[PDB]
């Protein structure tokens, strides 16, 4: 007796909470968590979806989308950390030098 | 029902005993008594854990339903088995395991 | 007053507008990754509200 | 198990909100582990029982590690960046708020307009999954490890020292 | 369903990719040895490419709830082999300067080979999202390969922050649909609706998201900011790889979807994706009017003719030669862009090192390298949609689909930035066969050399005669 529409805003929520977060952050590292806040909103949306169905599909999604959420993290932080290590400073509008 | 809701009473007690008790644990002794860069291996080797750990999740799945999968079941986890084993003899034999150069 | 073939600069005329046009829209690829993730949301909302619209 | 769905989406949905605005980097990633396990109680009101146990096992006790681990590794202390506090000022966040407010009000307002029976929350157990997932989904889990396993060689060649 | 051998049989080609990974990796951790490997990679995607004939063999049927493998899929299947082999013959001589580790690059490609495999069969959204995703991880770390560069390193930071926006927004997207239909086949997404009633609001604003993801991935206006970043930083056999494999990949399985959905005929998205189409042809047109730098121009250049493909793909349900003219635009927009992005490889190789630029200085290339100046001409011509080439066959094939279901405003735009296209392909044509101030030798180096001495050839004999080009099109049909 939980509504599929108020699994699915509280997701939405969290999707537009991490894309807000993702981009009023300058910083790397508070955009790699707001990529991590969107894909977890997405995944916690398919399993609403799922749930609702009464289907193993949402939490079979669930599980490809931490699996791309956990090789992503990884990306990422490799990524800032060899940022990190040749700037010294993960503001990203230092890193801005391919424009027109 | 009634057994199934009585143990969930019984572990939402135990929740709030466990924290209750810590809690009253870290007051106590707040009120008792007077007054007067690190290298690239520890990433390295939490995302091997990361990775390994989401492969393992594959594993917990497959394996409380092996009977109801069958041989097929069997053949594709050896598969997956045999892709993390490469990527772990890939891992070990260039020296991304190893602590020490 | 035709010498300076009037017909001709004014065919030309949508050359100038396509430059000009060039221009202005090489003017949103500056390089900055806060830029296009904000270009990319302003896209979806475009998209959903043209759908929600239809 | 309605009144814990709500709760917990409430306590995600702060958490979620204070990571976002929050300038420490250790609190922020706090905040956040608190909203992943809001998320997992989420998940285990609504039936989802092996989403939750991977949400604690892997969301919030791996992913999580690891961003614990590069933050520490980095030494954040809060420079260059704390004294700035720019996303605090107006004139950074307001136009992405009503970036984010106009989306949110377009995905409720198609949300709204669906048929909607309800979620009975009965408890799809791990057993089903793992059925599911070694039947009709066997190349979804082979190309995934392959997808782990390129994940895997990238971060490691671009996260060496040499 | 189940797993059969002659589902294995028609599983042939991500079988052998998949093996080709494992023994490469296996042979990685034996000794690291450039040749073998890139040796293996190249065996193992030339084997992929001749089990296509056993897969042809086998007919058409569904491999999993999730593959469905055809005539389409086998077409597809081959476009992404042939760009990845390309990728790996102009990866070597590149790959010959690099001072780290020459050997994950073949890896890599290999397992964005594999995802393009997956999304060339994918029938279902398990798929489609593990296929675009199998593509998008490698060419993270392809792109910043070299990332001691610091414009690969700003190009890789670029490409994985944006792309991972653009999955979680594919992921929710998929999640809305999943939550108005209840199945996840790409057959049933929308079935469950009628008598009109197919503008679903939550199915619209999933297929909306989708799109997001989806046109960020096909660099369509407005998710189109990256790609002359990444394809400018990234090195010039990733960005061969990343112009030509992903974005086939992506819209073969973008066709199917918008084939089998019966929500794909809904007029609130072809509307939508009129106006995507619209605005991608002409702005990646009109922002490639003043580019000194090939690698930006080429990747507007894909902007515009990604936005001629979405043209074709509109025209799906009125047409029926719609999945035709999308083929021979990919079989000939695939042949020009690894001739252009191979001469750009070619002589961008060796990797002189993360310090030195990497300029290209296209001006009086005839002069001292005269084949590889008129191969370029011959795919900047190509490009343009100028007769004699293939590419003029594909343009003439999308105004004819355009043509047959009135869609007029996406054929006066076809028009106006083919003629800007003209203007900006013509002008590095000469530009090439100007003067210049100032101005490898291993077999390599000539493979390539050869690779797009042959893509040159069969540019200019298609485009001459283009008949079995379309009939070997017309074989490779998907099931209806
Ligand atoms: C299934 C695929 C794998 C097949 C079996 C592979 C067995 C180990 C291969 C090998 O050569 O192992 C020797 C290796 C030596 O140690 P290492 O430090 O990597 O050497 C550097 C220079 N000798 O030592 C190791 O690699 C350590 C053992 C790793 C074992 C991983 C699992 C192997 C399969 C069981
Ligand atoms: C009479 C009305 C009814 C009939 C209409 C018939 C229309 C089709 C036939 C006529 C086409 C007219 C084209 C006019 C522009 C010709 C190209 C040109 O002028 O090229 C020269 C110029 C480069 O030289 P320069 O002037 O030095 O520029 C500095 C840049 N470095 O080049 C440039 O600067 C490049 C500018 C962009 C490319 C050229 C402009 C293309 C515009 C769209 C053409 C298609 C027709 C659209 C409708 C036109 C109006 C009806
Ligand atoms: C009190 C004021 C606030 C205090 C601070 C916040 C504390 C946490 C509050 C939210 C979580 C607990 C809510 C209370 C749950 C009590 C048990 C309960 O209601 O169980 C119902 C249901 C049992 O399952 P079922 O079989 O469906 O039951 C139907 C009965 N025939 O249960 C279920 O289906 C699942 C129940 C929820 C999942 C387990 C608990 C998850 C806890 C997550 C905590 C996250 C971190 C919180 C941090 C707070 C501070 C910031
Ligand atoms: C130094 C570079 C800084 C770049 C910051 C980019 C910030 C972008 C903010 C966009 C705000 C949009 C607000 C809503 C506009 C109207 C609704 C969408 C379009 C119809
Ligand atoms: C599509 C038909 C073919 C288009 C051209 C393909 C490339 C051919 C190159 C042949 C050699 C060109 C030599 C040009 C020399 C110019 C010398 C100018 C001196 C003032
Ligand atoms: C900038 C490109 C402008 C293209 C204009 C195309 C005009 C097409 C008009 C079609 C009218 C159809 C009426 C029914």
């Amino acid at each position: 007796m939980i509504p599929l529409q108020h699994g699915l805003i509280l997701a939405a929520i969290l999707f537009v909470l991490g894309l807000t977060g993702l981009v009023i952050r300058r910083n790397l590292l508070f955009m790699l968590i707001g990529l991590e806040i969107m894909i977890n909103a997405s995944a916690l949306a398919f399993v609403v979806a799922g749930s609702y169905w009464g289907q193993t599909d949402g939490q079979v999604m669930y599980i490809l989308a931490i699996s791309l959420a956990a090789a992503e993290a990884s990306i990422g932080l490799a990524l800032l950390l060899q940022l990190h290590r040749r700037r010294q400073n993960l503001n990203i509008d230092s890193v801005s030098e391919m424009r027109g | 029902s009634t057994e199934v809701i009585a143990h969930h009473w019984a572990f939402a007690i135990f929740l709030i005993v466990a924290i209750g008790l810590c809690c009253l644990m870290l007051v106590g002794g707040w009120f008792l008594g007077g007054r007067a860069r690190l290298s690239a291996k520890f990433y390295l080797v939490a995302m091997f854990f990361v990775i390994f750990d989401v492969e393992a999740l594959y594993l917990f799945a497959w394996s409380t339903s092996i009977r109801e999968s069958g041989w097929v079941g069997f053949v594709e986890a050896a598969i997956f088995i045999f892709v993390l084993l490469a990527g772990l003899v890939y891992l070990v034999r260039i020296g991304a395991l190893d602590w020490t150069p | 007053l035709l010498k300076r073939d009037p017909l001709n600069s004014m065919m030309n005329i949508p050359a100038v507008l396509s430059r000009f046009a060039g221009k202005g829209l090489l003017l949103s690829e500056n390089g900055y990754l806060r830029w296009y993730v904000a270009s990319m949301s302003i896209g979806a909302v475009v998209v959903l509200a043209l759908l929600m619209v239809l | 198990m309605e009144f814990a769905f709500y709760i917990c989406g409430l306590i995600a949905i702060l958490a979620t909100l204070r990571v976002i605005t929050h300038t420490n980097p250790v609190h922020a990633l706090l905040y956040l582990i608190i909203s992943l396990l809001a998320i997992s109680g989420v998940f285990f009101s609504l039936g989802a029982y092996f989403a939750g146990a991977l949400e604690i096992i892997v969301y919030a006790g791996a992913i999580m590690v690891l961003f614990v681990f590069v933050v520490m590794m980095l030494n954040l202390g809060g420079s260059e960046i704390e004294q700035e506090r720019q996303w605090l000022k107006p004139q950074v966040w307001i136009g992405p708020a009503i970036l984010s407010a106009i989306m949110l009000v377009v995905i409720v307002y198609a949300i709204l307009g669906v048929n909607d029976q309800g979620i009975d929350g009965t408890p799809i157990s791990a057993k089903a999954v793992g059925i599911t997932l070694f039947g009709p989904y066997v190349l979804a889990v082979e190309l995934a490890s392959m997808l782990l396993l390129a994940g895997l060689v990238v971060a490691f060649h671009v996260g060496r020292e040499e | 369903m189940t797993i059969t051998p002659q589902n294995l049989i028609a599983l042939l080609p991500l079988l052998i990719v998949g093996l080709t990974v494992v023994v490469v990796m296996l042979s990685i951790a034996w000794r690291r040895n450039h040749f073998l490997n890139a040796t293996l990679s190249v065996i193992g995607l030339n084997a992929a490419l001749v089990s296509l004939w056993f897969v042809g063999q086998a007919g058409a049927m569904d491999v999993t709830p999730l593959m469905r493998v055809d005539g389409f899929a086998m077409l597809y299947t081959g476009l992404v082999l042939l760009a990845s082999l390309a990728t790996c013959t102009f990866a070597y001589p590149w790959l010959e300067g690099y001072n780290d580790n020459k050997d994950e690059f073949y890896l890599l490609v290999l397992i964005a080979a594999l995802g393009g495999i997956l999304l060339a069969n994918a029938n279902h959204l398990a798929s489609l999202f593990l296929g675009i995703e199998l593509i998008s991880l490698p060419l993270f770390g392809l792109v910043g390969y070299a990332f001691r560069q610091k414009r690969s390193l700003e190009a890789s930071i670029k490409y994985t922050i944006l792309s991972a926006a653009a999955s979680s927004f594919l992921l929710f997207g998929m999640a809305l649909v999943y939550a108005q239909s209840g199945d996840l086949s790409f057959v049933a997404l929308g079935k469950n609706l009628g008598d009109g009633m197919l503008n679903e609001p939550l199915l619209l604003a999933g297929f909306g998201l989708m799109i997001v993801g989806l046109g960020f991935k096909l660099s369509l206006v407005p998710f189109h900011l990256w790609t002359p970043d990444v394809y400018q930083g990234a090195p010039a056999p990733v960005s061969t790889f990343l112009a030509t494999a992903s974005k086939i990949a992506i819209f073969g399985v973008v066709m199917r979807l918008f084939l089998y959905a019966p929500v794909g005929d809904s007029e609130a998205i072809r509307v939508v994706l009129a106006i995507i189409a619209f605005a991608s042809i002409i702005f990646g047109n009109l922002m490639a009017l003043s580019q000194t730098n090939i690698k930006r121009l080429l990747g507007y250049s894909s902007i515009s003719h990604l936005g001629y493909l979405l043209v074709a793909l509109i025209a799906l349900q009125t047409g029926e030669m719609s999945m035709e003219a999308v083929g021979v635009y990919l079989a000939g927009y695939l042949f020009s862009s690894l001739g252009a992005f191979g001469v750009v490889s070619l002589m961008s190789s060796p990797y002189r090192g993360p310090d030195a630029d990497s300029l290209f200085s296209y001006r009086g290339l005839f002069w001292h390298r005269p084949i590889l100046a008129a191969v370029m001409t011959v795919m900047m011509l190509s490009l343009a949609g100028i007769p004699m080439t293939l590419g003029f066959i594909g343009k003439f094939y999308v105004l004819a689909v355009g043509v047959q279901a009135h869609l007029w405003w996406l054929v006066g735009a076809v028009v106006v930035g083919s003629a800007i296209g003209l203007y900006y392909y013509l002008r590095v044509a000469v530009s090439l066969y100007l003067h210049a101030p100032e101005q490898p030798s291993n077999w390599q180096y000539s493979a390539g050399g050869i690779v797009v001495l042959i893509s040159a050839l069969l540019v200019l004999v298609l485009g001459v005669w283009p008949q079995p080009l379309i009939s070997i099109v017309r074989l490779a049909m998907p099931l209806m």
